[PDB]
């Protein structure tokens, strides 16, 4: 059960922290990114989810950084869709971390988490 | 003394080929600073840089300096 | 992929150890150690190199012993079980600047300076790459390149944006053998040392 | 084999063990040479119709050895526990997650936990030690099937009318290529020991970071490319496995009435299309998932399967008929 | 049914200085308070949600604070297209209700 | 990017039904969030009228709840307001807007229509 | 290890209280200074010396 201090993360930055041996991705999203995430039509998504289905607070994207194809860790701020690129077989994720192109069948999984003021508790 | 690589780079920047290459890089650099002082630059998603022209310069210099630098070193 | 994302191809310098019949230059190794000690060691560990391996390569048995004894290592507890320290011996490994990873990131804007024991084999380009990186910081980035705060530009690093600043400047080291310590000379030497 | 000690224990072999670097470089470069020679042994079989009756069993046992050898080298590669080791282990154990319903259960069972960890690397070393001995037993079964029918020959016809003993002639002929093989392996081991590997595997494995520079071992690249060409998880891994199993189909789709390609103009041509197509698949595997490459890989994949399933049956039928009408006068 | 009271009502200022509008609700809303911007041209925009969060495109010189029942909307400089009518809604329960409005004029 | 375009009668007579259509392009009604109608009175008091969700669930202001019916057409991607038996009360400029809902930050109307001004007058127009 | 007591001689709750009475080394903070931690069920019963 990992505690992450959200007050420590700057505006448009990614943080990677370990939880149960897996990498947990946390982005403090910009206002422009939040709009980019919630303005995408389901018809363009092979695994259809709204940004709100995936985050509780639009400022904090919190997900398991495990590519759903074959388990590599996607690279932050890369790809053709403003989010993450998986170097292993070329899966692109958007700024909500949904799968947009490539062999990965699913969006990046969201772990259970609650907030406690300035800090989130993943687990 | 003066650095031996810096010396050979300066020397090769001032050959005909080196002058042509810094010209093309310079013509790029001019074009860019003009774009930065025209409104809506922080919102363009199409900002040009001069890495490519820089790389051509640096590549030429590398190709000329690399076979020679170590005869000047101990 | 774009040239910036790939990084600039490092050129082929005429290293004296290139070629099937060629040994290292051991004087260059000796010098390279000094550059490591006086510049690099402040941020970079060298965990896999034991003091004893220097003997007969770049230094004498006596010189290495003096160098090792300048450092303290954990010793076996005394008769009563309280911890105690010890000067270093030849069996010890060259100690690093930081006690753990978290302390190393704190001292470098959150970045982790890799151990250099294998760095020549752990990068495409080998000696050519390491040398070119160290001597390849431009005074200013190419026009249009917006560098993150705390980052530096170097064309040979993939993506151009590297968290290590230029650290080699002319005559920041007084070579024990009289050699002019220019930046490209110092780069040539550490790199030879790191290949060894 | 402990995940904390594995990478350092290999550095210890490199640095402290007398002649340790020779052992490690022989092993690593030898694995590569093992594949070079296996591909040539297989390509020889393909060209000369060695898979044909009565040597079908010989060929099938060969295909099993090939699968086992690929699995053995993967297990060994993981034991280094560099960056390529960790993510190789991760990606390849995940192949099985594509299995309907019980796939993620297989993977967690293979891992021995939540991810590739200490349990994983310790069991992969134990398995890496075992499988070479199973390969040895399969080689004996391979030589048993070889013995009852004997070798074929470059003419593709019977050898029964003119045999010479193995001893002397082929013992000393073998010696010629044994030394040439050792010479070349020696040039790599002593002069260029890391040219056939990946620089990222001199970096200890990191569960939180997959390098952008990740590339499979060279001898796995054609198969990797085939998988990468299919934009679906399940079908990607099915098609890749099928690229190995389709070798089993050749005794049935070769319709010719003569063994081997020596006197066959169209078959020789398309054989070399196959070989160079295979090299392309490998060059695609080494490339980025980018525009021209993705399509080229998908077309090369098609050519790979079409060779066994379409080209060989069609061409060998045509050549059958051409041989006939060129001599019969009615 | 909650109702908001936008004060000051239609107060003006100069060509580049700070200004602080407010919204007070009858019942206690949490921090569920948005701020909208109706231009003279009838173009209406979102500016602030959860009484501090900037929407996409709205410049840094906009703030937004408060809690419980008292709220705020502060500006840095009014240069020059900040001239509009500013509203505020709650959304802790249905039905959503807006403020009285606050025009911003330039002397 | 999402666009809301409003059309309909800019003039109805009292005791009749006001009908406004809100056309959405760049995002489906069925895909996402909440689809709202609000009105701006000349006295500058904004009133929330109601919504239809992506599921098709209605939710109306109790002030007007017995009169209006907010429908949609998935095929053409547009939702509708229908305010029955109008008075000079219902003289306002009407807006359609999308609101998101995040479980922490709540609702927020982020995409707005152009605004259609309706007048409840006894005059004759030309349909 | 503390966890092996659970369901054998003590309850899940009892063992947790017992383990938390002891301090174990934890991972260093954001700045790299050492720090301690109450015990958890994954820990081994600590010795006197
Ligand atoms: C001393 C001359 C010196 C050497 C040699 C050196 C080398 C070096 C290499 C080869 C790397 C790896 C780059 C790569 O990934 O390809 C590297 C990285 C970092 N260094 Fe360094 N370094 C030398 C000196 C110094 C000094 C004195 C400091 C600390 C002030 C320093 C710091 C760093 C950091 C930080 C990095 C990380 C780069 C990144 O991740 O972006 N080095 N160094
Ligand atoms: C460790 C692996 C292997 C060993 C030690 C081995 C060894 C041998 C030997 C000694 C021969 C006789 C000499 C020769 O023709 O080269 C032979 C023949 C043959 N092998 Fe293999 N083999 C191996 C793998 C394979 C594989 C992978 C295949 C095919 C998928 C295969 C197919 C054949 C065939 C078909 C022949 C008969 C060739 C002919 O006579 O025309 N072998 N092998
Ligand atoms: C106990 C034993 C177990 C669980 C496993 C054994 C069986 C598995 C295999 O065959 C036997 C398997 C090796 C497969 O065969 C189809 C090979 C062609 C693998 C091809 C392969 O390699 C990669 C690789 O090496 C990598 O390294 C960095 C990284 C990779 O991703 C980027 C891959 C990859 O994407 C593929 C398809
Ligand atoms: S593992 Fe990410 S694309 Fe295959």
């Amino acid at each position: 059960k990992v505690e992450v201090n959200l007050a420590a993360i700057p505006l448009g930055k990614n943080v990677v922290v370990k939880w149960q041996g897996k990498p947990v991705f946390i982005r403090h999203r910009t206002p422009h990114e939040i709009q980019e995430a919630n303005s995408v039509d389901m018809s363009a998504l092979k695994d259809p989810q709204t940004d709100a289905d995936r985050v509780k607070d639009p400022q904090w994207l919190i997900m398991l950084g495990i590519c759903t194809h074959l388990g590599c860790v996607p690279i932050g701020e890369a790809g053709d869709f403003g989010g993450w690129f998986c170097p292993c077989h070329g899966s692109h994720y958007d700024i909500s971390g949904r799968i947009r192109k490539g062999p990965a069948p699913l969006n990046l999984e969201i772990p259970a988490y609650e907030f406690d003021g300035d800090k989130v508790i993943v687990g | 003394v003066t650095d031996q690589l810096e010396d050979l780079r300066e020397h090769f920047k001032n050959t005909e080929e080196g002058k042509a290459l810094v010209h093309h890089y310079e013509e790029c650099a001019e074009r860019v600073k003009i774009q930065q002082q025209q409104p809506g630059y922080a919102d363009l998603e199409h900002k040009e840089d001069c890495v490519e022209e820089f790389f051509h310069l640096q590549h030429y210099l590398d190709t000329a300096t690399a076979p020679r630098l170590f005869d000047k070193l101990k | 992929m774009t040239a910036a994302e790939h990084g600039l191809h490092a050129p082929a310098y005429a290293w004296s150890h290139n070629g099937p019949f060629e040994t290292f230059d051991h004087a260059s190794i000796r010098r390279g150690y000094q550059v490591y000690r006086e510049v690099c060691a402040a941020c970079h560990s060298l965990d896999r190199v034991a003091w004893r391996t220097l003997v007969g390569v770049s230094h004498t048995n006596e010189e290495v012993r003096n160098m090792a004894e300048e450092f303290e290592y954990d010793d076996e507890p005394d008769e009563q079980g309280n911890p105690k320290k010890r000067p270093g011996k030849l069996s010890d490994y060259i100690p690093g600047p930081y006690p753990n990873e978290q302390a190393a990131r704190a001292a470098n804007q959150g970045a982790l300076p890799p151990d250099l024991s294998l760095i020549v084999k752990a990068r495409h380009g080998g000696c050519d790459y390491i040398f070119s990186l160290l001597t390849g910081y431009p005074d200013e980035p190419p026009a249009g390149v917006a560098l993150p705060p705390g980052s530096n530009y170097n064309p040979y690093f993939p993506g151009g944006s590297i968290a290590m600043a230029r650290v080699l400047f002319d005559d920041m080291v007084e070579y024990e053998d009289g050699t002019p310590a220019t930046t490209s000379q110092m780069a040539k030497d550490v790199t030879t040392f790191l290949n060894w | 084999s402990n995940i904390e000690l594995a990478f350092s224990s290999v550095e210890h072999i490199m640095r402290d063990v007398h002649n340790g670097y020779i052992l490690r470089y022989l092993h690593a470069n030898g694995a590569s040479f093992f594949f070079m020679v296996m591909f040539m042994h297989m390509a020889k079989g393909l060209y000369y119709g060695s898979y044909r009756s009565p040597r079908v069993t010989l060929w099938n046992v060969g295909v099993i050895i090939f699968t086992l050898t690929i699995a053995t080298a993967f297990l060994g590669y993981c034991c280094v526990y560099g960056q390529m080791s960790h993510w190789g282990a991760t990606v390849i154990t995940n192949l099985f997650s594509a299995i309907p319903f019980v796939g993620n259960d297989i993977v967690s069972w293979l891992w021995g936990g939540f991810s590739v960890s200490n349990p994983t690397i310790q069991r992969f070393f134990a398995l890496h030690y075992l499988v070479p001995f199973i390969i040895a037993a399969m080689v004996i079964m391979h030589l048993m099937a070889l013995h009852i029918h004997g070798s074929s020959n470059p003419l593709g016809i019977t050898g029964n009318l003119d045999r010479i003993p193995m001893h002397s002639y082929f013992i000393f002929k073998d010696l010629v290529t044994v030394f040439l093989f050792m010479l070349i392996l020696a040039l790599f081991v002593f002069y260029s020991p890391n040219t056939l590997g990946h620089p990222d595997n001199y970096i200890p494995g990191n569960p939180l970071v997959t390098p952008a520079s990740i590339v499979p071992e060279w001898y796995l690249l054609p198969f990797y490319a085939i998988l990468r060409s299919i934009p679906d998880k399940l079908l990607g891994v099915i098609t890749m496995f099928a690229a190995i199993l389709v070798l089993l189909v050749l005794p049935f789709t070769d319709r010719s009435v003569v063994r081997g390609n020596t006197f066959k103009v169209l078959s020789k041509f398309f054989f070399f299309i196959f070989v160079f197509n295979f090299v392309l698949l490998g060059q695609i595997g080494a490339c980025h998932v980018e525009v021209p490459y993705v399509l080229m890989g998908q077309i090369a994949t098609f050519i790979y399967f079409a060779y066994f399933l379409i080209i060989v049956p069609v061409i060998s039928t045509i050549e059958n008929v051409l041989f006939y009408i060129g001599r019969v006068n009615k | 049914d909650i109702e908001l009271t936008q004060t000051p009502v239609s107060l003006a200022a100069s060509l580049g200085d700070r200004v602080t509008i407010s919204c007070r609700a009858s019942q206690d809303i949490n921090n569920f308070l948005n701020w909208y911007q109706q231009k003279p041209d009838g173009t209406i925009k979102l500016l602030i949600y959860y009484t501090s969060r900037l929407h996409a495109g709205v410049p840094s010189r906009f703030s937004g604070s408060g809690s419980g029942t008292d709220y705020s909307l502060t500006i840095s400089n009014l240069e020059p297209e900040d001239i509009a009518t500013y509203f505020c809604q709650h959304h802790i329960k249905f039905p959503w209700t807006f403020g009285a409005g606050t025009k911003l004029e330039i002397k | 990017e999402v666009k809301l375009q409003e059309s309909g009668a800019g003039l109805v007579q009292p005791s009749q039904s006001l009908s406004l259509t809100c056309s959405v392009t760049g995002y489906s009604i069925t895909s996402g969030y909440y689809w709202n109608w609000i009105r701006l009175f000349p006295g500058n008091k904004l009133e929330w009228v109601g919504y239809i969700s992506n599921v098709g669930d209605n939710n109306y202001n109790p002030s007007l709840k017995d009169r209006l019916s907010i429908t949609r057409d998935t095929s053409k991607n547009q939702f509708f307001l229908k305010l029955n038996s109008v008075t000079t009360e219902d003289t306002a400029t009407y807006y359609c807007a999308r609101s998101e809902y995040y479980s922490v930050t709540g609702y927020a109307m982020d995409y707005w229509g152009q605004g259609t001004t309706v007048t409840v007058s006894s005059a004759w127009r030309h349909p």
